[PDB]
């Protein structure tokens, strides 16, 4: 109808997609750690 | 009803399916369809008229008989071997009766009648639950006995099963009937691999309801019930025609469409195990749910049917409430024939 | 059940040829049968008499059917002197064929049935011949 | 927080908003009478909310703009051409009739919506009932065919199983040459055409099914001319009488939110007026369906979501 | 490889996000630039292959192939750029995704190390067709042409899918140059038979052979002019295709298993020939002399010898550019008359001379007059069938005769003779037709200079 | 396995296939149900009172329970039947076909 | 053109799949909805399978 | 010089009840547009 | 018979136009002047120019990777020296008998 965006919705939507990015980034660096330091590669 | 009731109602659906999937007694796996069955009903008979009581009433009926079989079935095992875990059925025809029990519940032929009569009666929401979520709980425990069933017994159940769908969706003009049709074939495709692979049948599982899901949402969406009806939704909505042409192509198992997936690997893993007629009737015999599914893309996208003038002012209104999961439905039972091998999840 | 199949199965193709029609005339009296009792189940026609009726009409076809087959196939085989030949099936599949579309007096109906008799029947000693399974066990 | 499951789960209860003043009411008058100087006064005098006799674009001023679209674009019909040739070959009468009804069913569910959302009645002239006097006169007229009168039966019935019947219904009767002499003293041209057959079958019409039909189930106002130009007695009258007898009292909070789950999406109200059942009078081909679809959806503001038009001047497109 | 496939797939963002009267340039001028990019691959060596990688290699077979379809597209939008003159941006729009798409699952098809990946794009490329011919269609038996053309297909098809698991599960294998190098010879059982059977009626069904070649006229005559161009061109050939790569497996059982295929080719061709005598219809003439020359590419492929592969390679090529030259004259002459019938607009030399003179040129190089690709095919094939048999080469001789008959009939029933009375409407030929023509033919008359170009891996 | 057993399951068998022939009375369907419950606990109860499964004691209780509810629901069901066509006839029920 | 390719060649393959399929979808859809003899169906089919699967 | 696109005749094949109509199957009706059918207080005399 | 014998509210069938009418030196591409002589020019341009005379020219020119001329000196070489030392051409066999190993059959 009338209406404005709603930056609540918009700040919720960037937050989860930053949040989701960050975690996956942090995941996959403690990943390929925990797997060079288990096969002794570095 | 009270929409609190209703999120009960439903809430006690689910958790008999549930109370099914992780039980270990055969005491509490048939409390959990009984559960499963009490909170259903009234889900059918949202919308109060003669028809959807009447489908309420057929359903109860063929459940309720299903359930006494599975517990005669339950009894006969307990007597000739004191167990109630769910293993290995340890018995002759007790297995026989769990099976047909159970065959019963999904709707699989020679009992699936009432099926199209149930999906006619009752609206397309009751309908989509219907055809989607009552097929977990039975499917679930054919999975963990079947290494106990006959191959004979199951195989010729499934191949009659997809003939018949394939032959009654030929005959329909009504769409709930199609896709109770539809459901009996695909149920068909799944249990003939249940004896050799039950990860296949799970992914079959997966990939039907997925386009059952989305089938659904796209007629509820443009509400029609009928060929016609849906006939005169390109004059509004022309992308949700297209988008159900799509999904009806991959209904049909077209490669390189995502319903193509299932049949193909349940062709592969009939064909380790020493099998070749059975496929090869099971594709030829899919050709015909091909064909219906072809004749309403015809009539729904690919043609445009004359339209009516009060159409006009369904021109200046949008609909209010959205369904939030139909884009994902839609991409997921179109586009995931590249991501095949990620069945090793053992989804 | 399979009683009737190891009936059948026992005898020599090419030898005991009353025995073959015999056996092949009572698995196609079952079926007719079966499919009798599938008809009335699902249509009533109009009552006890016609019911009985057509039940032993489609159990005689059926019956006669399988004779035809029986005899037919098993004198093939004996005459031609060369067994586990798909083509003396072939011959008596349609035999019987034939003879179904005598029974139902349509021309195209009889040409029908040669086909697509002849064809299962043949296939049908191709896969005993070659092993092909029906229902294969689960192997892996 | 759009009405929904949720607000009457939470706190939106419509029991609560009646206050005895609610009383939905509809007034009808035969052609060329004042049935709504009177609708008026009483929406005025009770104060309840008016609602202007739906017309061939009603729907346009709820949607977008209040601005009419063309007639092409709405409708595809005229009451000037039917006046003028009420047995047109292009059957313009069956489908004006259709139209009419369909906007006299979206102003019920508008009104409908409004009186449950806020609990602030509403008067109406010729709703869905009594709508279908008109279709019997240009029947016994011959303009329009038996299908046509089977069509809109089988339309009618489909649509308004759906809904309560007004608490009140008011008619002002009025003599046949008198509305005739009202015709020409108003000076349309085409409304100088109306035959006197036309306007005896409609006033009969009125009285022989309306009247009979509602006085079992609703509460009714004969009134004549000379008595209806006083409102203070037809309020009076209103708020005298009680509503006993109607499928109201025996409402209750679920149905009122099954009634209000109703009337919004307009969709679903307007479902069954398509129903694919084909009359030569309202089928339309393929090709005229495409483009007409196409320039409505070329207007300025029609091609996108409300909220989603550039061109009209919405902003911040890139971010709702 | 992906030096082709990402510029296809970046052809259809472009297409939609192009402005509103600016498709059609963006279109031709990318298609272009990616066919000119496609002209890389024939460079092949003697050996082995280009193996790029492990899913996709290019072969002198698959070359050719490759180019032809790449070159197809920037014709098929010419030629569809004039009918969809009066349709909504959107709907062009999905006309060129549709072309495009095509496009993609045919170049994928081609390169298709694995058999398995193979199939799943033979038969992606029906899904794109079956659209095309059933939306942008004119008649109302367009609906009845897709079921046909669709259900042929795939209950040829089906069989041949169980067939590659079968195999994948005995052998271990679908990858092409593992099953060349471990290929074992097929002992002569019943099993065998139907194996070999399900292996071969797949391609057999979209040559299309003899008895199963009914599909193909509806299909031709109800598709739009884009639709039978990609049929007549590219789309017959995927059978011919598939079995020259499949046919390595089946030896030694082709021998004896060849026979009914062969007689039913050999009658076929002179009964679609005489057929063509006597047709109202020119797209049904032309379908049906398509039918007649992958009747002969189907014996070419049956007898398998080299001389037969080359012969094969080369008439497919030059087959696919002259049924769409043709179809692309019958498409000019019923913009203009729609009737799409010969008798009615008669005498055509007069009022169009050029169009005439195109017309000769693409009958003459129909009728496989030398040196063209088109006689180099027939006289490769005629050979060895006479190696094969000297008795072919009489009903290869009626073949050739009546071919030429016909194809002069199409010369003079449209061009010759009194041009019809009535008929006013008449314009002179655009630029647009004259070029597309052009392009159709300059590269016949090219590669008859260097046939080795397009004689196949056994040259 | 003793003869009592088979009589039960024979009566099971007989109950069954009387809920199968439908002559008519909806009512009969529920009665050939109930009944079919009631050979199911008397044949689990003899069951595991011989085998002395103390714990499975709880068992025929809840089947009893479980069963007479569902009874009670379809008894809801029939009533609502029968309140559109005033019998409980089967063959009323014909509007929807295959 | 007539004889063989416009009719007899369309008689084998299409038209009697066409055919065949029509009369079996025509038989198995034509069902009254009367569970009467749904419930005898499966009655007969439950007997008939402990008869032969074992 | 336009594409064909389904007419009234067209269109009605498809209204039926089922498809393929037979002599048996003739009288069959198609459901209502909404699935609701037409639905189609006792005295005493208490005497002496 | 009061009906309308009209079956449905239909447009008329449009006759077709003519893109010389509104536009001499139409080439027969777009109803657009503009982009009508654009579109003809970037056709003529990427098809007859650029392919049909690069692409051609390139194929021409195309190296030897099929080895023809290596597989003639490769020929040439040999049969200089076979002539040469009297050895028969070709030989019959294309592999040396010493280094198969047949089975002996002893029959
Ligand atoms: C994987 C396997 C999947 C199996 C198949 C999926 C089952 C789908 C059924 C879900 C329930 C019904 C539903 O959601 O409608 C389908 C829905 C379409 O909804 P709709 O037709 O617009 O809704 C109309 C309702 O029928 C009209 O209902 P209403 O508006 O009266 O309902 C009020 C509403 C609002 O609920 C409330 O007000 C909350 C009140 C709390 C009460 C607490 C009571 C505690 C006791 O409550 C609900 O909608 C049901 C909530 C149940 C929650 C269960 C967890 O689409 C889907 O659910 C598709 C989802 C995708 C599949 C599942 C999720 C992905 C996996
Ligand atoms: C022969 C040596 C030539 C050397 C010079 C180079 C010539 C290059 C010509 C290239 C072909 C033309 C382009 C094709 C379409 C036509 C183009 C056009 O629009 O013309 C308008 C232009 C002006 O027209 P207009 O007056 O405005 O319009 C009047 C009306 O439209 C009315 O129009 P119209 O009735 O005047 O029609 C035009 C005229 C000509 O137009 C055409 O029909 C063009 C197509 C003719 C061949 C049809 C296909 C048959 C297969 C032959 C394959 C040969 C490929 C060789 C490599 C080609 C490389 C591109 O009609 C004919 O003359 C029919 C000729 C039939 C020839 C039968 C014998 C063929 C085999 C001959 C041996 C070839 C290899 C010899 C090897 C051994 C010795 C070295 O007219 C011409 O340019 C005519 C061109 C002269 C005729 C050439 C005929 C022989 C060409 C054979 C291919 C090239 C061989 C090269 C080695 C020769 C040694
Ligand atoms: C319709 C348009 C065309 C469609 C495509 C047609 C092409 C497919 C036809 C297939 C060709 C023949 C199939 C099998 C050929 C085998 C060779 C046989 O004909 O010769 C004799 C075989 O004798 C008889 O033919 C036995 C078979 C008889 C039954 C077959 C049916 C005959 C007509 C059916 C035609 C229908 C085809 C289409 C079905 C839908 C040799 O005797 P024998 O040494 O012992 O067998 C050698 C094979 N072994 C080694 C594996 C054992
Ligand atoms: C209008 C009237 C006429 C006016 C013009 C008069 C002049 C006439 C001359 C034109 C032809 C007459 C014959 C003259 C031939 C001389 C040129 C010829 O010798 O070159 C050929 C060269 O031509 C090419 O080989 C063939 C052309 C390539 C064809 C590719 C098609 C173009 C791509 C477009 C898309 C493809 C669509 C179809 C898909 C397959 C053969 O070369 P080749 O003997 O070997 O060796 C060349 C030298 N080497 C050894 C150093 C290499
Ligand atoms: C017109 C096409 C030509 C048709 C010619 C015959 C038509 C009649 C046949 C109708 C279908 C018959 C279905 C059953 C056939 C059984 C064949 C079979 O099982 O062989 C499988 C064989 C061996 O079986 P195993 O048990 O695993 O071996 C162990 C012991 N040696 O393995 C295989 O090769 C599997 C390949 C699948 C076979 C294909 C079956 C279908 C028929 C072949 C295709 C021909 C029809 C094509 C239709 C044409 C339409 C365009
Ligand atoms: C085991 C079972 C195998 C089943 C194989 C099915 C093959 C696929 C074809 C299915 C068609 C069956 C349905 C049918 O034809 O209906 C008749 C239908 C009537 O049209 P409707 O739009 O439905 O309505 C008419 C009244 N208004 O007739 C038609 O239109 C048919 C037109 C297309 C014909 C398609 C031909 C397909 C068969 C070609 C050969 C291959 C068949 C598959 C097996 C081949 C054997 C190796
Ligand atoms: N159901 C109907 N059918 C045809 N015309 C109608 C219908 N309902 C209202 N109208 C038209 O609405 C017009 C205005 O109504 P009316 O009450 O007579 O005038 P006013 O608005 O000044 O009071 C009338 O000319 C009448 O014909």
């Amino acid at each position: 109808p009338h209406g404005s965006p709603d930056w609540l919705k918009v700040g919720l939507t960037l937050g989860t997609s930053v949040f989701l990015w960050i975690y996956l980034i942090k995941q996959h660096k403690e990943d390929v750690l925990e797997y060079k330091r288990r096969n002794g590669l570095e | 009803m009270n929409p609190i009731i209703y999120t009960t109602l439903i809430m006690t659906v689910m958790s008999g399916t549930m109370l099914v999937m992780i039980s270990s007694h055969w005491l509490l796996i048939w409390i959990g369809f009984e559960m499963n069955l009490l909170a259903m009903i009234p889900v059918l008979m949202k919308n109060f008229n003669p028809r959807a009581t009447e489908a309420a009433t057929k359903y109860f009926l063929t459940q309720a008989t299903a359930s006494m079989m599975l517990m005669m079935a339950i009894i006969i095992n307990l007597l000739y071997s004191g167990q109630w875990t769910i293993t290995k059925m340890f018995n002759p025809v007790a297995m026989t009766m769990m099976t047909m029990a159970l065959a019963m519940k999904l709707g699989l032929s020679p009992f699936h009648f009432w099926v199209p009569e149930v999906t006619q009666g009752i609206s397309l929401q009751a309908g989509l639950l219907l055809l989607t979520w009552q097929k977990l709980a039975p499917l679930s425990v054919l999975c963990q006995i079947s290494q106990s069933i006959n191959p004979n017994l199951m195989l010729t159940m499934a191949m009659l099963s997809i003939l018949i769908g394939g032959w009654g969706g030929l005959n329909q003009t009504q769409l709930r009937k199609i896709m109770a049709y539809s459901s009996i074939a695909h149920m068909g495709w799944m249990t003939a691999v249940l004896p050799y692979n039950t990860t296949m049948t799970i992914l079959n599982l997966l990939i039907y309801i997925t386009m059952t899901l989305a089938m659904f949402m796209l007629l509820i969406h443009s509400s029609a019930t009928t060929t016609l009806s849906l006939s005169h939704t390109w004059n509004k909505m022309p992308v949700i025609t297209s988008l159900m042409m799509v999904t009806l192509l991959s209904m049909g198992g077209l490669p390189p469409l995502s319903g193509f997936m299932p049949k193909w690997m349940i062709i592969q893993e009939m064909t380790k195990n020493e099998s070749i007629i059975m496929p090869t009737l099971m594709a030829m015999t899919a050709l015909l749910n091909l064909y219906f599914y072809m004749r309403l893309a015809y009539s729904s996208s690919l043609t445009m049917f004359p339209s009516t003038n009060n159409m006009k002012m369904k021109w200046q209104f949008e609909h209010t409430k959205q369904m939030k999961l139909l884009p994902t439905m839609i991409v997921l039972s179109t586009l995931v024939l590249p991501m095949t091998p990620a069945l090793s999840s053992l989804n | 059940a399979k009683t009737l199949l190891h009936k059948y199965s026992d005898i020599p193709e090419g030898t005991e040829c009353h025995r073959k029609a015999y056996a092949s005339t009572s698995i196609g009296g079952a079926t007719g049968l079966i499919v009798s009792a599938y008809s009335i189940a699902l249509k009533p026609p109009a009552s006890f008499l016609e019911g009985v009726a057509r039940t032993g009409r489609y159990t005689f076809t059926s019956a006669a059917i399988g004779a035809i087959f029986g005899l037919t196939s098993c004198i093939s085989a004996q005459v031609r002197e060369k067994p586990d030949d798909p083509l003396n099936y072939f011959i008596g599949g349609c035999a019987g064929g034939l003879t179904l579309g005598a029974r139902t007096r349509s021309y195209g109906i009889g040409a029908a049935a040669c086909a697509y008799m002849g064809l299962t029947a043949a296939l049908v000693k191709m896969g005993q011949l070659e092993g092909w399974q029906v229902f294969a066990e689960p192997k892996v | 927080l759009q009405y929904g499951p949720l607000a009457f789960v939470l706190g939106e209860r419509t029991t609560r908003k009646l206050t005895e003043t609610s009383k939905v009411i509809t007034v009808d008058g035969n052609i060329c009478s004042g049935k709504g100087r009177l609708a008026r006064e009483i929406a005025e005098k009770l104060g309840l909310r008016h609602f202007p006799e739906a017309g061939i674009h009603y729907a346009d001023s709820t949607t977008g703009d209040g601005k009419p679209l063309d007639v092409q674009l709405s409708g595809n019909c005229s009451l000037e051409k039917f006046y003028d040739d009420p047995k047109s070959n292009d059957g313009n009468s069956y489908r004006l009739q259709s139209w009419l009804y369909a906007s006299r069913l979206l102003q019920y569910a508008d009104a409908l919506e409004h009186l449950l959302s806020t609990g602030q009645g509403v008067v109406l002239e010729r709703s869905i009932y009594s709508d279908f006097v008109f279709l019997e006169a240009m029947y016994r007229q011959g303009f329009i065919r038996k299908q046509c009168v089977e069509h809109y039966n089988e339309v009618k019935k489909v649509t308004a199983c759906e809904y309560l019947p007004p608490h009140v219904v008011v008619y002002v009767d009025v003599p046949v040459p008198e509305i005739q002499s009202r015709i020409q003293k108003k000076g349309n041209p085409h409304e100088m055409k109306i035959t006197a057959a036309y306007l005896q079958d409609i006033e009969n019409a009125y009285k022989k099914t309306f009247l009979p039909e509602m006085s079992e189930k609703c509460e009714v106002l004969q009134y004549s001319a000379r008595e209806a130009e006083d409102a203070e007695k037809v309020v009076e009258d209103i708020e005298y009488l009680k509503c006993d007898k109607g499928p109201w009292p025996d409402q209750d909070d679920r149905t009122f939110h099954r009634l209000r789950m109703l009337v919004q999406n307009k969709l679903e109200v307007l479902n069954y007026t398509t129903i694919p059942v084909y009359l030569p009078e309202i089928t339309i081909g393929a090709h005229q369906s495409d483009r007409v679809f196409q320039k409505f959806t070329e207007l300025p503001g029609r091609k996108y979501s409300p909220g989603y038009n550039e061109d009209v001047g919405d902003k911040w497109i890139w971010l709702k | 490889m992906l030096k082709i496939i990402i510029p296809t797939t970046m052809l259809l963002p472009m297409t939609w996000m192009s402005k509103h009267n600016m498709i059609w340039i963006n279109a031709t001028v990318h298609s272009l630039l990616i066919s000119l990019i496609s002209l890389s691959l024939l460079n092949q060596l003697g050996e082995n292959s280009l193996n790029f990688s492990l899913t996709f290699f290019s072969d002198s077979l698959s070359a050719p192939l490759l180019v032809l379809t790449t070159w197809l597209l920037p014709l098929m939008l010419m030629a569809s750029q004039s009918h969809l003159s009066k349709e909504t941006t959107t709907r062009k729009k999905l006309y060129i995704t549709m072309l495009i798409l095509l496009q993609l699952f045919l170049i994928m098809t081609f390169t298709a190390t694995e058999l398995i990946l193979f199939y799943i794009l033979f038969e992606a490329t029906l899904v794109p067709t079956l659209i095309i011919i059933t939306r942008w269609g004119n008649q109302t038996e367009r609906l009845n042409a897709g079921l046909y053309f669709l259900f042929y297909t795939l209950a040829g098809s089906l069989p041949l899918l169980v067939a590659l698991v079968y195999i994948q599960n005995t052998t271990g294998s679908l990858n092409f140059l593992i099953i060349h190098y471990w290929s074992h010879p097929l002992s002569n059982s019943w099993s065998n038979i139907f194996m070999w059977l399900a292996c071969i009626m797949a391609f057999m069904v979209k040559m299309p052979l003899y008895g199963l070649h009914l599909w193909l006229p509806k299909a031709h005559v109800e598709a739009p002019i884009a639709g039978s161009m990609v049929l007549a061109a590219v789309l017959l050939k995927l059978g011919g295709y598939g079995m020259m790569r499949i046919t390595t497996i089946l030896n030694p059982l082709t021998n004896y298993m060849a026979y009914p295929f062969l007689m039913l080719s050999m009658w076929g061709m002179i009964m679609t020939s005489s057929i063509c005598l006597r047709q109202t219809d020119l797209k049904s003439l032309i379908a049906y002399s398509s039918v007649s020359h992958m009747a002969l590419v189907i014996v070419a492929i049956m007898i398998q010898t080299p001389w037969s592969f080359m012969g094969a390679t080369a008439l497919m090529i030059a087959h696919g550019l002259t049924s769409s030259m043709l179809f692309c004259l019958a498409n000019t002459n019923y913009e203009r008359v729609h009737s799409r019938t010969m008798i009615l607009a008669r005498g055509l030399q007069t009022l169009l001379p050029l169009m005439a003179t195109w017309w000769l040129v693409a009958s003459l190089t129909n009728l496989a007059l030398p040196p063209s690709i088109n006689l180099i095919g027939e006289l490769f094939i005629i050979t060895a069938s006479f190696s094969w048999s000297n008795i072919t080469i009489i009903l290869m001789g009626m073949n050739m005769m009546i071919t030429a008959l016909y194809s002069l009939y199409m010369l003079i029933t449209t061009q010759r003779g009194k041009y019809t009375h009535h008929i006013n409407n008449i314009k002179p030929s655009f630029t647009r037709e004259n070029a597309l023509m052009a392009l159709h033919i300059l590269p016949l008359l090219l590669l008859t200079l260097n046939p080795k170009m397009i004689l196949g891996p056994l040259y | 396995m003793p003869l009592v057993y088979m009589n039960i399951i024979m009566a099971f068998a007989i109950a069954l296939a009387g809920l199968l022939m439908y002559r008519s009375h909806l009512m009969s369907s529920l009665l050939c149900l109930e009944g079919m419950m009631l050979s199911l606990f008397i044949m689990s109860t003899l069951i595991i009172l011989n085998t002395h499964f103390t714990l499975a004691n709880m068992m025929p209780i809840i089947l009893l329970v479980f069963a007479a509810c569902e009874a009670a629901l379809g008894l809801s069901l029939l009533v609502m039947v029968s309140n559109t066509y005033g019998t409980d006839y089967v063959q009323n029920l014909n509007l929807l076909q295959c | 053109s007539s004889l063989l390719d416009l009719i007899w060649l369309e008689t084998i393959l299409p038209k009697t799949t066409s055919f065949i399929q029509m009369k079996m979808s025509i038989m198995v859809s034509n069902q009254k909805g009367l569970i009467k003899l749904y419930f005898l169906s499966f009655l007969i089919t439950i007997m008939i399978s402990m008869t032969l699967f074992n | 010089a336009r594409q064909w696109q389904p007419d009234v005749e067209w269109a009605e094949q498809f209204g039926g009840a089922v498809m393929y109509p037979t002599k048996e199957t003739a009288h069959w009706k198609p459901p209502p547009w909404n699935d609701v059918d037409p639905p189609k207080n006792l005295t005493l005399n208490f005497g002496p | 018979p009061p009906e309308p014998t009209i079956r449905l509210q239909e447009d008329p069938d449009p006759e077709d136009e003519n893109l010389y009418e509104k536009n001499p030196d139409s080439h027969g591409y777009d109803k657009d002047p503009i982009v009508d002589l654009w579109n003809m020019r970037v056709v003529f341009f990427f098809g007859f120019s650029i392919v049909l005379v690069l692409g051609s020219t390139f194929v021409a020119y195309l190296p030897d990777y099929r080895m023809q001329e290596w597989a003639r000196r490769e020929a040439e070489r040999l049969v200089k020296y076979r002539e040469a030392n009297g050895l028969p051409l070709m030989e019959s066999n294309c592999f040396d008998p010493n280094k198969i190993q047949l089975p002996e059959d002893e029959d």
